[PDB]
């Protein structure tokens, strides 16, 4: 439920 | 070939503004509900102030104000602007009050009373602020529901500069470094080699719609953020919303192009979005749509920051 993720 | 921008920051005395009730709370720091009272202007200015924790790196302070920066420097109608920065021990960020909250979840919780001639009206609203931006030369790169505000159900404002960058005049890509992002709102472009231009912006918009249109659905939802980028490539996109003619979804596609060029200018999605919005219910199909209607604490003299001009 995380809009930002890495990457 | 860029102007100079004389922009004006303005900076608040802590003893100007009185804060009411915390409309949320964080690690990084606290917002506030209040009124800044400008001294002997006989004015009370509905404000959100946001106050960071005296545990704040330099690393941290140094991203907020660069924030502030980009909000200083913007006037638009659809963007949100800084007010003011108070120093204080701990900085605090003032901003006007945007009382109905987040556009996402504002659809979310109305989602049975809002009708199609709000949703094309913010669409158009939404694009008049990103063709601001795009104006200034600036890319927002993290454009989304969660990021519009509401004023007013009929008056929906551009927020979150955080990501925002600038472009030099000469300009027209930002290469960006390894963070956390949106990959679900994001341009392949983005997401494969870190590069953002005005039209990686078109495709959030186009996301962006999908939302309201889908009344606050996830992206994606249950799959992997790390496989959406194969998935794009395959040509799969977000599926069109129940309430959508083609017109309406034909318009979100073409934001979603691998071909950045090929994709709408903002200042054509403020045409076609307006000519639809003279028709509403030709554009968006919703149930009982003729029959909805959409709209807490001395307010004599009080005075919405949109009329406090300097």
């Amino acid at each position: 439920d995380h809009q930002y993720y890495n990457d | 070939g860029e102007a100079p921008n004389q922009a004006l920051l303005r900076i608040l005395k802590e003893t100007e503004f009185k804060k009411i009730k915390v409309l949320g709370s964080g690690a990084f720091g606290t917002v506030y509900k209040g009124l800044w009272i400008p001294e002997g202007e006989k004015v009370k200015i509905p404000v959100a102030i946001k106050e960071l924790r005296e545990a704040t790196s330099p690393k941290a302070n140094k991203e907020i104000l660069d924030e502030a920066y980009v909000m200083a420097s913007v006037d638009n109608p659809h963007v949100c602007r800084l007010l003011g920065i108070c120093l204080t021990s701990t900085v605090q960020l003032i901003t006007q009050l945007m009382p109905f909250g987040c556009l996402l979840d504002y659809v979310r919780e109305h989602k049975d009373n809002i009708g199609s001639q709000y949703l094309l009206n913010w669409c158009v609203q939404i694009a008049k602020g990103m063709n601001y931006l795009e104006d200034r030369r600036l890319v927002h790169r993290d454009l989304a529901a969660r990021n519009v505000l509401v004023k007013t159900p009929q008056h929906v404002k551009i927020t979150d500069f955080g990501r925002a960058k600038l472009l030099g005049a000469e300009e027209k890509e930002y290469h960006a470094e390894g963070g956390k992002v949106p990959i679900k709102w994001m341009a392949l472009e983005s997401i494969l080699h870190r590069i953002y231009t005005h039209q990686s912006d078109v495709w959030s918009y186009g996301v962006t719609v999908w939302e309201l249109m889908t009344f606050g659905s996830k992206p994606y939802d249950g799959i992997p953020a790390s496989e959406i980028s194969s998935i794009l490539e395959k040509g799969e996109r977000l599926p069109q919303p129940p309430i959508c003619t083609i017109d309406v979804y034909m318009i979100m596609v073409k934001c979603w192009m691998i071909d950045a060029d090929s994709r709408p200018k903002f200042r054509e999605l403020i045409i076609e979005f307006s000519k639809m919005a003279r028709d509403p219910q030709r554009y968006l199909v919703i149930q009982g749509d003729e029959r909805m209607h959409l709209p807490d604490e001395d307010m004599d003299d009080v005075v919405d920051a949109d009329e406090y001009l300097i």
